[PDB]
């Protein structure tokens, strides 16, 4: 999911 | 603070119950405030208590003797704090030292299926519990899913590689009791075009910014327009995207016909204008000539013919009057033309190297949920958003396998051993498994309980690889079908030299196709040693699958060149690919929610099964089997700590049932 | 609540939604009216290029210098004259009037017309201007 980010983390739709 | 910061890396909230804490402790719950904060300090205290030193069990005598009064007045009440605690996982979990050593009289029978991280978890809590407990593993190894990779002093992760930020995370505590070089992983992380030059810095910025609106559209389209079904069908992230895209691109269409229309009507006033213009012109010039006529007329006159003069005189310097206002009226309309004609709007919503960018992104997102967009539910496919950890993200520079190595210290674990066949009856199980090497060998193992940590890979293969006797409820097997199983894989190149920059931890390469975007699309600079790691995700992931080693290896190095140059890329030393798919004892790599599911899913994929009764009329069975691992767990799917959480859930929840609460 | 810049209506969202491909006819449509009104435009502009080109020299080849002539209170018999047929020319237009005669005021012209009624048949020659 979307935690798993670690490079550019994608922020749209997060609170 | 120390006490509500306990309770913050315990995933607890400080000043308040939670629902598992109320199941426990109605009588303090449903009781007044004051006694709650007392319940919510020792629960906090005996955290932090856990937590500052958790290389060594801490008891209930040890927890009583260093709280202070008013805490330490009821006993009982430490007590039931400390026992739920340690039953539920939340100290005295992992490895540590026994204070007094584990009672040799077992109670219960358990087999756990498969020794990855869940299984190992739980198996751990199980014999700290008192449990006899065997571990069945198909592979000729533990870990699962944590894969290392060891070769000389190349060490290289292909499965778990990261963990995720310390904050809230018990994989914290693990790394106090295992050594794992834990090295932070710096955020910078340049893009590289197909052609192998940096992304300039302002269209960079621009994509992303594009990217996180385009994705806050998403989430507005469904969570504000209801936007969930389409063609009786959920619909996708993919789609969603798709469709906001499509709407971008309208609007800047509606607004490059808006903006000439505007020019139109401007022409068209103008057009009417000079038309008055020009048969005024000629009205002015006839009406001159008149004049002209009429002064020719020499003295001396009559009073008529010098009216006329005067007259027509008159009438022409009116005219001009008009055609001199008007003159004006052409002046203005044609600056407020030569303004429009140079601001016009914008041409594209997307050059073609800006869809190509904004891919990369979109690839970002296939590999965090292991999966193509298209697979996606739009709603709930970020559900566990709000469980992120904080802090930054680190490598286990020692491979993550560390880990899972140090949890099967002093467990009965079996490996080459694939199970087949699970029954389970109201008087117990039987686990029917086979040697990997000769799968003549057959096994049959008795307890009270199975432990299924089967990934969902495997419950979902069909034909299925193990078969439930009885058959799993429809229940069950409907959210192993709804549920995602995603794929992922990575390339580990092994050098005799660094040619790349050694303080930056990440960098990019941008596909040059929407269908390729997550082709190699991200490379990693993580260890002491030489090695660069590329990541294959979304539809690239399952098609490279098929591709061989030399090739996958080969379209590294190209990029690779085309970055650093020809000259500063030396054929690698060794090389390893991935394949999660094909993996028997995985078939993929971790779940998502894909469309039709959601965060429910997870949990009746954790809800355990009861048998009937063997006798008709019998009391109601007990369960028997239970279900642990990443696919288990709502809120920290896809993950290390999700695995691990997940077992420490199931050991408590087994223990509940079979050693009494 | 959108994110300011992005557009999305639940109309707009429903014209792409309900076809498989609306979202490419759509999009094709616009196009369409987009090549319609550029060439309506050139039209229009190659319109306007020919007239600004049969207006070339302005009026200045018909324009009159200005004659400034001081005012005057003594009406001769010729300013009369010339008034009289400015008032069967023109109606009540005091100014255009006084262009004419040179040296009277829009007031002066005023005055006029109840001085010289009787004398001048005004009535008469208002009478024969609206006819
Ligand atoms: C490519 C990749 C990268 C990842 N990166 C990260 C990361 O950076 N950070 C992170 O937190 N998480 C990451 N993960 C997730 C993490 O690896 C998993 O969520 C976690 O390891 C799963 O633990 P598990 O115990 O639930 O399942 P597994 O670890 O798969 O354990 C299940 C066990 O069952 C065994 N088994 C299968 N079939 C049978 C059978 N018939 N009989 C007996 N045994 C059987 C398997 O061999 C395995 O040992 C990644 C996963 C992948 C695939």
């Amino acid at each position: 999911s979307r935690t798993m980010q670690t490079a550019r983390k994608s922020t749209g739709g997060k609170a | 603070s120390g006490v509500e910061g306990a309770a913050f890396q315990s995933r607890l909230p400080h000043d308040r119950m939670t629902s598992q804490e109320a199941a426990c402790f109605p009588d303090i719950i449903s009781g007044p405030q004051q006694t709650q904060k007392v319940f919510l300090f020792i629960r906090n205290r005996t955290l932090q208590l856990w937590l500052d030193n958790p290389k060594i069990q801490l008891t209930f005598e040890a927890t009583l003797q260093q709280l202070e009064a008013p805490y330490n007045s009821d006993t009982v009440l430490v007590h039931r704090v400390h026992s739920y605690l340690e039953r539920h996982g939340l100290i005295n979990f992992g490895i540590y030292k026994r204070i007094k050593p584990l009672p040799t009289k077992k109670t219960g029978k358990v087999i756990i299926i498969g020794s990855g991280v869940s299984g190992l978890a739980a198996a751990r809590q199980l014999q700290s519990f008192g449990m006899d407990v065997t571990l069945l593993e198909a592979r000729d190894r533990v870990g699962g899913r944590v894969a290392t990779f060891r070769k000389g002093n190349y060490v290289a992760d292909l499965g778990a590689m990261v963990v995720t930020g310390l904050g809230g995370n018990p994989m914290a505590v693990v790394s106090k009791q295992v050594n794992m070089e834990l090295a932070k992983i710096k955020q910078k992380c340049p893009l590289y075009e197909a052609n192998g030059q940096a992304v300039p810095k302002e269209k960079d910025e621009m994509v992303e910014q594009e990217f996180n609106r385009l994705l806050e559209a998403t989430s507005y389209l469904s969570h504000q327009l209801d936007f969930n079904v389409l063609n009786n069908k959920p619909v996708s992230l993919g789609q969603a995207l798709e469709v906001v895209i499509q709407l971008q691109e309208k609007h800047v269409k509606d607004e490059q016909i808006e903006h000439w229309k505007k020019i139109v009507k401007t022409q068209e006033e103008l057009k009417e204008l000079l038309n008055k213009m020009v048969n005024l012109k000629e009205k002015i010039k006839e009406l001159h000539q008149q004049y002209k006529e009429a002064s020719e007329v020499k003295p001396p006159r009559d009073i008529t013919a010098e009216f006329l003069v005067k007259s027509k005189h008159r009438d022409l310097t009116a005219l001009c009057k008009e055609y001199d206002e008007l003159a004006e009226t052409q002046g203005k309309l044609e600056e407020k033309l030569q303004e429009l004609e140079a601001n016009p709007p914008s041409d594209v919503y997307l050059s073609s190297r800006d869809r190509q960018i904004l891919d990369w992104h979109f690839a970002n997102l296939e590999f965090a949920n292991a999966t193509p967009l298209s697979t996606l539910s739009l709603k709930h496919w970020d559900q566990d958003d709000d469980f992120e950890f904080t802090g930054s993200h680190l490598t286990v520079r020692n491979g993550y396998s560390c880990v899972p190595v140090a949890l099967a210290e002093g467990l009965d674990i079996k490996l080459n051993t694939a199970v087949r066949q699970v029954r389970y009856t109201a008087s117990g199980c039987e686990v029917i498994a086979v040697n990997t090497r000769s799968t003549s060998q057959t096994f049959i193992y008795k307890c009270d309980a199975v432990l299924c940590t089967l990934p969902l890979g495997v419950l979902k293969q069909q034909p299925p690889a193990v078969q439930f006797v009885p058959p799993l409820p429809e229940w069950k097997t409907s959210a192993v079908q709804r549920m995602g199983f995603g794929n992922l894989n990575k390339v580990v190149l092994c050098f005799d030299r660094v040619f790349w920059d050694p303080s930056v931890n990440l960098f990019g390469h941008v596909g040059s196709t929407t269908a390729s975007r997550g082709e190699l699309f991200l490379f990693w600079n993580l260890y002491k040693a030489p090695i660069l790691l590329a990541l294959v995700a979304g539809e690239a992931a399952g098609i490279m699958e098929n591709i061989s080693d030399d090739v996958i290896v080969g379209r590294c190095l190209a990029i690779l060149k085309g970055i650093f140059g020809s000259s500063a890329v030396p054929q690698p030393k060794e090389t390893v690919v991935s394949r999660w798919r094909a993996d028997p004892w995985a078939r993929g790599s971790y779940s998502y929610v894909a469309a039709g599911s959601s965060g429910n899913d997870y949990d009746l994929m954790a809800q355990p099964i009861t048998p009937g009764p063997s006798i008709p009329g019998a009391p109601q069975p007990i369960p028997r089997l239970f279900f642990a691992g990443e696919h288990t767990i709502r809120n920290y799917p896809a993950t290390v700590h999700g695995a691990l959480l997940s077992g420490l859930r199931e050991a408590g929840r087994i223990a509940d049932q079979f050693l009494g609460a | 609540k959108p994110p300011k810049g992005m557009f999305l209506s639940q109309e707009d969202v429903e014209a792409v939604s309900a076809n498989a491909t609306a979202a490419t006819t759509v999009l094709r449509q616009l196009d369409m009216e987009l090549v319609s009104v550029k060439r309506q435009i050139q039209n229009i502009k190659q319109t306007n290029s020919a007239l600004k080109e049969k207006l070339d020299g302005g009026i200045e080849p018909y324009r009159l210098p200005e004659v400034i002539q001081k005012c005057n209170a003594r009406w001769t018999t010729e300013e009369q004259l010339l008034a009289v047929q400015a008032i069967r020319k023109y109606g009540r237009d005091f100014q255009a009037i006084s262009d004419v005669i040179g040296n009277k005021s829009v007031v002066q012209v005023k005055n006029f017309f109840v001085n010289y009624r009787r004398r001048f048949n005004i009535d008469e020659v208002l009478q024969e201007w609206e006819a």
